[PDB]
């Protein structure tokens, strides 16, 4: 209109979230529970010697 | 303790950001990290030189 141009008006997202990027560590010793499970029950078994003869 | 100092690297990681975030906002700026800014360069046309202005 005239010389000067009009532009439409700019709709708005009304909320935004933030989620930011974290490192990855990627330790190996965490999630290691079944070796110490495992070394719990050793079990060894000994025989008396003589009881039989 | 290897589980627990895994996860807090990711406490300190975020803290460093919100505090700069509360320096920002307390500065009368925007933290455009915290923000997207993708959606207004399409509802106006801008280059990517007139949208870092
Ligand atoms: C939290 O644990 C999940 C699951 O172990 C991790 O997600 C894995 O990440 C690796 C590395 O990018 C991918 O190869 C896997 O496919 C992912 N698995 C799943 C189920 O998403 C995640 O990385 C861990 N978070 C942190 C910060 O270490």
């Amino acid at each position: 209109c005239f010389g000067v141009t009009f532009k439409k008006p700019l709709v708005a997202e009304e909320k935004t979230s933030l989620e930011p990027q974290l490192p990855h560590l990627q330790l190996r010793l965490p999630h290691l529970v079944g070796i110490i499970a495992k070394i719990k029950g050793i079990k060894i078994e000994v025989t008396s010697s003589g009881e039989s003869i | 303790d290897i589980s627990i100092m895994e996860g807090m690297f990711a406490v300190q990681h975020v803290h460093t950001h919100l505090n700069h975030l509360r320096t920002m906002l307390m500065e009368r700026r925007i933290d455009w990290t915290y923000m997207s800014s993708s959606w207004l360069q399409t509802q106006l046309q801008k280059s990517d030189d007139e949208m870092k202005v």
